[PDB]
RNA sequence: AGGAUGCCCCCUCCCGAAGGAAACCCCGGUGACGGGGGAGUACGAGGGAGGGGGUCCAGGGUCUGCCCUUACGUCUAGAAA
RNA sequence: GCGGGGGCGGUGGGGUAAGCCUCCGCUCCGAGACGGGAACAACCGAGACCGGGGUUAAGGCCCCCAAGUGCGGGCUUAGUGUCAAUCUAAAAGGGCGUCCCCCGCCCAAGACAGCCGAGGCGGGGGGCCCCGAAGAUGUACAGGGACUAAGCCCGCCGCCGAGACCCCGGCCCGCGGGCCGUUGGCCCGCGUGGGGUAGGGGGGCGCGGCCGUGGGGCAGAAGCCGGGCCGUGAGGUCCGGUGGACCCGCGGCCGACGAAGAUCCCGGCGG
């Protein structure tokens, strides 16, 4: 089974972005969230994206929902991820 | 009689002018209008019920006087006469023709098979269209469920299928 | 030791032998993977291992009935081993009918893939004992299980309808367990 | 004096089956072969032909680029000669693109000079002398949609409005 | 009686119709994917030149693999019937 | 030739209906190759001189089988179903089975079940599925494997895929022009030129002989067996073996002039 939560780091692997990773910081329904994977940061621009397009990984920041990307960045400094947000899978 | 699928879909020309048909059958229906049918005593009605056609087809003569049986027979039975008007809107004008083999009917019926095969009258059909009114009920708004109830064992004697509609005068 | 991997579809050796464990895939998909890399790897071996865990996805008496039908229904009125219907029974002998039925037929290129395809029940002793066994997974033919759907394993397929050769199956499989868990 | 708009128009169904007014139209409109292209002046006698021929065929507005880049590509001459850049200055067009120009904002009501025409000295004629007043495209790059349907139910058929520019892109 | 000034392999060079990519960078889409550059590029039927290596090549009999394929003559709307 | 046929449309007219009878119009088969449709004359695509390259049409892309186990949302639990027709199906009627849309009423928390505290009742309709649904050689038939999506609905992206379309080379044709002493030959130009039964038109090959002309043959003619080369082809020519006296090229002319078939005739010979 397959767990998407606010603030997840994720791998996108589908789509032009594939392999990088971002942030999980809303969900608009079941089958979509919001992702900003930053784009100064990973490459990945803030939009939708369906649930069977990422692959979570095991490492999490805690936000509020929807959190901009001044806020994912202030997250990914406290949590120390920035160096592993830059690397590309795959 | 023949099954009534052999008459239900319409495959050609209506067949309607008397004075030329030989031998045309008579109506049967006995009484078209039922209950209160004077205007003075309708005005207390104010509910119409429609039994209206879904598809594209004729009704036979005597398929439309069980239905009308049917549903007055139930009317009188629990509304009473004095409290509805039943109308069959549609009066079977078509003449149905039948080709077979047979008694004393002509020398050209006694040829077999497909010569000669323009039949002879066979009964009456009312051709109906899709959202033709076929039966017209004037009611006071208590009564809805036994004229919708009426209505029901009417359908079930038709051969194309049909739906309720209500509305007010 | 046994060594689990994903097998890359565009990665297919052209030469050898390759073991794909049938545990928790579908059958019916997993058979059109084999008959394909059979087709597309003319001197490749392909070996399944662990066919009684293959899955049929629906109800259990659905899928029942239906091979019931298939082993009773279906026969000849002529001389039946001269040219009858001969319907198989046992799982690994099932999954190989299932992939006869993806090759083509009629045809050597059919015969030839059919014949470089090797089926078991569980993993043998002889391919326990290698030193390093490299099984296989095909992705997309393993069932995504959710709650409140219906599906059969062939061993319970088998076992429905032969009692008598599963029974003498599962006891070879626990007179021998010993020395299976000593390889 | 009026100047009517210039359509592109291109046979896309086939000549077996195809119905006899519609193969009619089509002869007169010189769509006598598949995936042929004609640019015709949009005069009302020609519009009732482009309706009558409507679910054979797919119109639209040509641009001029594009009607330049047809003429470079798929133009040709009498004899089945390509036409050539060096024909237009000997005829006195300086270019590709002015002949296309000329022809789609009404300087000229011609893009091929008539069987009747006759050239005469110093004038530049108001067509291209000699050239072949039909295309024929290229098969379109990645497929069409549905030569059965209306493009305005997300076939092919029919009034294209300017995508007939890209699609003629596709075909050449 | 045919070619052996042949045939085949490799390499290299030149030209080349219609057609025509890839990594990678940039813009967009949830996405399968589209677009600008890469690039009318690498390549591409075929047409020329040369280098080395080998012996037969064409053609014929039979067999195998893959692809294709419903005896003939006749009346007939309609023939494997 | 005066036997037509298929598809679609005139509720054509008739008929219970019919792969039924009889009219009207377009198209296709007959007389039309080829791709798809599981096979299949006329359903869809499409019109084929020969060879090669490319791109597309119908339709398809899990395997059989080239191309996607392609993308988003929703429905189905019945293996229902598995992308038009030929082609193998299904009706009235019943079902809140399930997903959803709308309307009337009650609940102002004193509403539906018998003090409790949050929704409840009734009606109409739509989607899929279930019952209605029973056959005869052999399996959930309608291609098979099988699939819980590889089914269905609303949309979407790319790709595969003909002889069609584009390109190259070769060939031939129609028409026009030109040159050569010509019952004819050659060259050039143009053609949204290149299917074809009956039938009409044009040219050529072969067999026996005759009028001319030029030759071969005992150092081996005709005939026969196998083989190479030429010609789209009818056919021609040459090589090796056998054989033992006639034969052939070219122009012209003439016929008892070309066989695969007639329950063909005669002979020989098989299983
Ligand atoms: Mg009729
Ligand atoms: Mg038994
Ligand atoms: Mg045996
Ligand atoms: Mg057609
Ligand atoms: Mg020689
Ligand atoms: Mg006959
Ligand atoms: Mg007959
Ligand atoms: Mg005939
Ligand atoms: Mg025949
Ligand atoms: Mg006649
Ligand atoms: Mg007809
Ligand atoms: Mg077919
Ligand atoms: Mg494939
Ligand atoms: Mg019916
Ligand atoms: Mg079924
Ligand atoms: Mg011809
Ligand atoms: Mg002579
Ligand atoms: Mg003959
Ligand atoms: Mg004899
Ligand atoms: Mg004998």
């Amino acid at each position: 089974v397959k767990v998407i939560d606010v603030g997840r780091v994720v791998v996108k692997v589908l789509g032009r972005e594939a392999g990088r990773k971002a942030v999980v910081v809303d969900i608009v329904d079941e089958n979509y969230v919001v992702i900003t994977g930053p784009k100064s940061l990973s490459g990945v621009r803030r939009r939708r994206v369906n649930i069977n397009h990422i692959e979570p990984t095991d490492k999490k920041i805690e936000i509020k929902k929807g959190a901009s990307d001044e806020e994912v960045l202030k997250a990914l400094e406290a949590a120390g991820l920035v160096e592993y947000m830059k690397e590309r899978v795959k | 009689a023949r099954p009534a699928r052999c008459y239900r879909r319409i495959k050609g020309p209506p067949y309607t002018r008397e004075e030329y048909i030989h031998g045309a059958p008579m109506i049967q229906i006995p009484k078209f209008d039922m209950g209160t049918t004077s205007a003075a005593a309708r005005a207390a009605f104010t509910m119409v019920a429609k039994l209206v056609a879904e598809e594209r087809g004729q009704i036979r003569m005597q398929a439309l006087e069980a239905a009308r049986q049917i549903s007055s027979k139930y009317l009188t039975k629990y509304v009473g006469d004095a409290n509805y008007y039943l109308r069959l809107n549609v009066v079977p004008h078509h003449v149905l023709r039948e080709n077979r083999m047979l008694a004393m009917a002509g020398a050209d019926r006694l040829q077999e098979g497909m010569r000669l095969a323009f039949g002879s009258p066979a009964g009456r059909a009312a051709r109906v269209e899709p959202g033709q009114v076929i039966f017209y009920v004037e009611f006071k708004p208590e009564h809805l469920a036994h004229v919708k109830e009426a209505l029901r064992r009417a359908a079930s004697k038709l051969p194309i299928p049909t739906r309720i509609v209500v509305e007010p005068k | 030791m046994i060594v689990k991997k994903v097998l890359d579809l565009s990665q297919i050796p052209e030469k050898g032998e390759i073991v794909i464990d049938a545990e928790g895939h579908i059958m019916g998909r997993l058979a059109s993977y084999v008959a394909k890399i059979l087709l597309s790897k003319p001197e490749l071996r392909v070996v399944v291992v662990n066919a009684e865990k293959l899955v049929v996805t629906g109800d259990r008496k659905m899928v029942v009935e239906w091979f019931m039908r298939k082993i009773s229904e279906w026969r000849t009125h002529y001389n039946p081993e001269k040219a009858g219907p001969k319907i198989p029974r046992r799982p690994d002998r099932v999954f190989k009918r299932v992939v006869r039925g993806m090759l083509p037929k009629k045809v050597e290129s059919g015969r030839d893939a059919l014949k470089r395809l090797r089926v078991y029940m569980s993993i043998p002793l002889d391919f326990i004992q290698r030193r390093r066994l490299v099984l296989y997974e095909v992705p997309a033919a393993k069932l995504r299980v959710r709650p409140l759907m219906q599906f059969v394993t062939l061993e319970e397929v088998w076992r429905s309808i032969d009692p008598a050769a599963w029974e003498k199956w599962n006891k070879a499989k626990e007179v021998w367990a010993k020395k299976i868990k000593q390889a | 004096k009026t100047v009517y708009p210039r359509y592109a128009v291109i046979r896309l169904r086939g000549i077996p089956t195809t119905p006899g007014d519609i193969a009619a139209t089509l002869d007169l409109l010189r769509l006598r072969r598949k995936f042929t292209m004609v640019v015709v002046v949009g005069s009302p006698s020609v519009m009732g032909m482009i309706e009558r021929v409507n679910d054979w065929v797919t119109w639209g507005e040509i641009d001029a680029d594009t009607l330049a880049e047809v003429l470079r590509k798929r133009g040709r001459i009498v004899g089945d000669k390509p036409l050539t850049l060096e024909y237009l200055q000997k005829w006195g067009w300086n270019s590709f693109e002015e002949v296309a120009l000329a022809y789609i904002s009404g300087e000229i009501e011609t893009l091929a000079c008539k069987k009747d025409f006759k050239a005469r000295e110093g004038q530049r004629p108001p067509c291209i002398p000699y050239l072949k007043p039909f295309f024929r495209l290229h098969p379109p790059r990645g497929g069409l949609n549905s030569v059965k349907l209306h493009f305005s139910v997300g076939g092919d058929l029919g009034y294209r409005g300017p995508l007939i520019n890209d699609l003629i892109k596709r075909m050449l």
